[PDB]
RNA sequence: GACCGCAGCAGGACUCCGGGGUCAGCAGCCUCUAGCGCGGGAGCGAACGCGGCUCAGGGAAGUCGGCAAGCCGGCUCCGUAACCUCGGGAAAAGGAGUGGCUCUGACGGCGCCGGGUCAGAACUGGAACGGACGCGGGGAUCCCGACUGUUUACUAGAAAC
RNA sequence: CAUCCGGUCGAUCCUGCCGGAGCGCGACGCUCUCCCCAAGGACGAAGCCAUGCAUGCCCGCUCACCCGGGACGCGGCGGACGGCUCAGGACAACGGUUGCACCCCCCGCGGCGGUCCCUGCUAGCCGGACACCGCUGGCAACCCGGCGCCAAGACGUGCGCGCACGGGCGCGCGCCCCGCGGGCGAGCAGCGUGACGCAGCGACGGCCCGCCCGGGCUUCCGGGGCAUCACCCGGUCGGCGCGGUCGCGGCGCGCCGAGGGCCCGACGCCUGGCGGAGAAUCAGGGUUCGACUCCGGAGAGCGGGCCUGCGAGACGGCCCGCAC
């Protein structure tokens, strides 16, 4: 395929570039603005590390929920029937594993 | 010492020359099977060849063809010449049709041309030597014979 | 056919000069039989610039049927240096040549190798036909 | 595009063959992987998806000597001897066949020993014992050989030989 | 070096002897020995001339006509057609290599000492090597004379004799 | 499934062809009342192609919509079979017959399963992270850029019987041979013991060996015409050492020889040449055709080169030159 060079140059019309060390003018767009995450760990050795489990046996039920119900329901009107939105927690030790 | 490399038979480990002169093996005679015996030749012989059909590492897997020497002219090798008849049906008669099979000669047996000779199968030992000579019956001194 | 009047560049090719095909018309070598709108002096052979069309007939290393024609051709590139207005003195390796009707079309469906802006700016076809404008 | 095929060679009249297909994958060779001795083993998936390794530069091989069975990982010193072209030997190619100069290093211990010959136990002070690779280092991946025993030894020191 | 041509005239004059290097060479180029500094010198660096060079892009379009110039060239290995009196054509046409080093091989007399030719390989150098010099451009046809020879000293070397 | 008859003469008996008469397989003409079966762009155009369609399925993982169904994604398996055509190819393909003690193989099926040290390891159990996606995008199109969230049976690690254990490397029968095996017509396998290497694979443990099927080569025999093609070849023919390969071998490369093939027709040339099982016709012996239905070969405009793969030198993969 044909690719750009990697050295900059005037015909890019778009460039990219990612904000590290900064001045203390808060940017109108980047500085005040704070992105929620859009999910949360899953893994269950890294959901053990979130709630400081090794800091302080199978933790099982320390998992957080979205709570927001379920997706796909709104139009059913199941609003009010509001499932825990957990986030399926994987390499979670069981009794059967 | 002309020759670039030394020649050593594989079977035999080269430290049985120069010590223990009392006993061991210094050379491997494997006998072939078919019902054909290795010959003493081979036996108190000083060849080494890499495809001789008997101390060599060669098996003799496949058909054993009966053939005259057309020729000996290249190194261990011989062609052998088979005479045989092909029938063509329309006309209720033979035709005398002739093939030649390379193959090679160890240095154990002696050929002269003219001499019937036995060729065993072998692994591909060259593009065109796929057959190994197991028997050599000398014919007299000195015509289209099936074999 | 040629479109807008192009500056004065220094010409390469006289006649009898043997351009090359730039085309897959099937011609291989084009000679030079004269140049169009040339009102000579005494004595000076017609000369041709890239982007000028010029008359050539095909040699025997083309097909039969684009030989003993004079034909309509433009010159796409030149070994002689010349200078663009801008400065830029440029030159190509080869002399070469696209059969080309004086209204514009041309015999050959592709062109090969780098052609001069010259020709390109002043024959549109050349310059969409073309791989390489330099 | 490297093959072993017969298709592309002549017939044993000379009469030249015609070509009945294209090349195929599974007659295919690969370009050789001459060895150097330096003063990585590759990886290369085969057919059936076997992996053989393919030594491009080897330092040392595990060494032999069998009449006083005393086997030792020794380094390579120099290379000496092709038998097949004078070009690989001062290219320090490594082949099976190869004649080399181990360390005397790892056998150093035999010189004390006694009865084990006496022309192989000259080789151990001087640090060059005469060793045949046994293993092709392009297919096998390792450069294991052997100490030349008795009249190969001879041979190859007349070879060898100051001339 | 004094002869004979006007002359102490780049004209013409018969022999003998004939080193080195590069080279196939008594060739070209440079030299040892020996000879030796030519109807003068200075200044300048115009045109034009004569003797040589080099030239972009094109490539005989110049001209009566490729005249003159250029191209090619030594060696080694390949590779060579029509035609033909079978001898030729033919160096046909057309290619490729070539230096300097460092080494290998072969070739004799026969304790031991030649020879300088032939191959083959590394490794090197702005992509360079017959490095100057010397040194076929080639091909397709037509006419005429078979050829090698001879010819009008002083305008015709030809197909003429 | 043993048959003739018309024609040279003025007549006759011959030779000899010409012509009929039968049966197929296709074209054309004219004509077809109905049903059953059935061939159907092969025929010196393997010429070119608009458009549509011909390879998906799956849920390992599932915090948009809808519910237990998950879309999208990642992952797996398959896409190498099938369908198509007969261009190329004349000791080739292809047929019948051998071998691989010279070999590669997915699945499935049956066995078998011990995995070194040593540092650092977590083995109730490891990382960090990619896509989809959230944001912010260029580009005519094709194509895709960043920044963050975050899972796997994905990815990389990884404890684990010093009878630990992959590859390869040594030393391990002979007394003229053959008359036992783990075995074989065959000295083959396996192991012991040296040393090398740390190969496996272990985060829902499985390498490995077998059998199968499908290869790859291979042995013998059969395998078009043309002499207005008589000599031919020069890795060509053998040896030897290496390399390469799944392996074998001039298969490649050095080296060393001078072979090798042929009037039993070699070699050259040519083909409107795929071969076989078969098809047509048909006392017998034969002649002709081998597009196509099954089997084996070959190819995807024409050459090359590869990647992924267990397998493709794949073209409803990629890259390049060529032609359009």
């Amino acid at each position: 395929k044909s690719i750009r060079g990697c050295i900059v140059g005037p015909d890019l019309h778009a460039l990219s570039v990612v904000l590290v060390d900064a001045g203390d003018k808060t940017l109108p767009g980047l500085t005040d603005v704070v992105v929620p995450k859009r999910l949360v760990p899953k893994r269950a050795s890294k959901i053990r590390r979130l709630f400081g489990l090794p800091t302080t046996d199978p933790k099982d039920q320390m998992l957080v929920c979205e709570l927001i119900k379920e997706l796909g329901h709104e139009v059913t009107l199941k609003n009010g029937e509001k499932k825990l939105k957990y986030p399926k927690v994987q390499r979670v030790v069981t009794d059967e594993k | 010492q002309h020759e670039r490399a030394y020649h050593k038979q594989s079977q035999i480990f080269q430290g049985r020359f120069l010590r223990k002169d009392n006993a061991r093996c210094l050379r491997f005679y494997k006998s072939i099977g078919m019902g054909y015996h290795t010959p003493i030749t081979a036996i108190n012989g000083t060849y080494i060849d890499k495809k001789c059909p008997f101390t060599g590492n060669v098996s003799i897997r496949g058909r054993i063809l009966r053939g005259v020497v057309h020729s000996a002219k290249m190194q261990r090798s011989i062609i052998v010449r088979r005479d045989y008849l092909h029938f063509v049906q329309k006309y209720k008669r033979y035709e005398r049709r002739h093939k030649h099979v390379a193959a090679h000669l160890s240095p154990c047996f002696r050929v002269k041309e003219g001499d019937i000779v036995t060729i065993g199968e072998c692994r591909p030992l060259s593009k065109t030597i796929r057959f190994n000579v197991i028997k050599v019956e000398p014919v007299s001194e000195a015509r289209f014979s099936p074999f | 056919g040629g479109i807008g009047n192009k500056f004065r560049i220094s010409c390469g090719l006289p006649v009898g000069a043997v351009i090359n095909c730039a085309d897959n018309s099937g011609a291989k070598s084009l000679n030079m039989i004269a140049v169009k709108n040339w009102k000579g002096h005494l004595n000076r052979f017609p000369k041709a610039s890239v982007g000028d069309m010029v008359l050539i007939t095909v040699g025997r290393d083309g097909k039969p049927e684009l030989r003993r024609k004079v034909t309509p051709a433009v010159v796409v590139r030149q070994r002689k240096v010349w200078r663009r207005k801008d400065g830029v003195w440029i030159y190509f390796q080869d002399n070469a040549g696209v059969i080309i009707n004086p209204k514009g079309e041309l015999k050959g469906s592709s062109i090969t190798g780098p052609v001069a802006k010259e020709a390109a700016d002043r024959w549109p076809k050349i310059s969409t036909t073309a791989e390489c404008v330099h | 595009g490297i093959t072993h095929d017969k298709m592309y060679k002549r017939s044993k009249t000379g009469a030249v063959q015609g070509k009945w297909h294209k090349k195929r994958k599974y007659n295919l060779g690969r370009q050789p992987a001459n060895t150097k001795l330096i003063v990585k083993i590759s990886t290369i998936r085969c057919r059936g998806g076997n992996i053989k390794r393919r030594a491009l530069r080897l330092s040392h091989g595990s060494f032999a000597w069998g009449s006083a069975d005393i086997s030792h990982k020794a380094r390579i010193l120099q290379v000496v001897y092709n038998s097949t072209s004078n070009e690989l030997v001062r290219t320090n190619t490594l082949v099976k066949g190869c004649v080399v100069q181990i360390d005397s290093a790892p056998f150093k211990s035999a010189l004390s020993n006694d009865t084990l010959d006496k022309e192989i136990l000259d080789q151990i002070r001087g640090d060059h014992i005469l060793a045949r690779i046994s293993s092709r280092p392009g297919q096998v991946g390792t450069a294991d050989g052997y100490i030349l025993e008795g009249p190969e030894l001879l041979f190859y020191q007349k070879k060898l030989a100051p001339k």
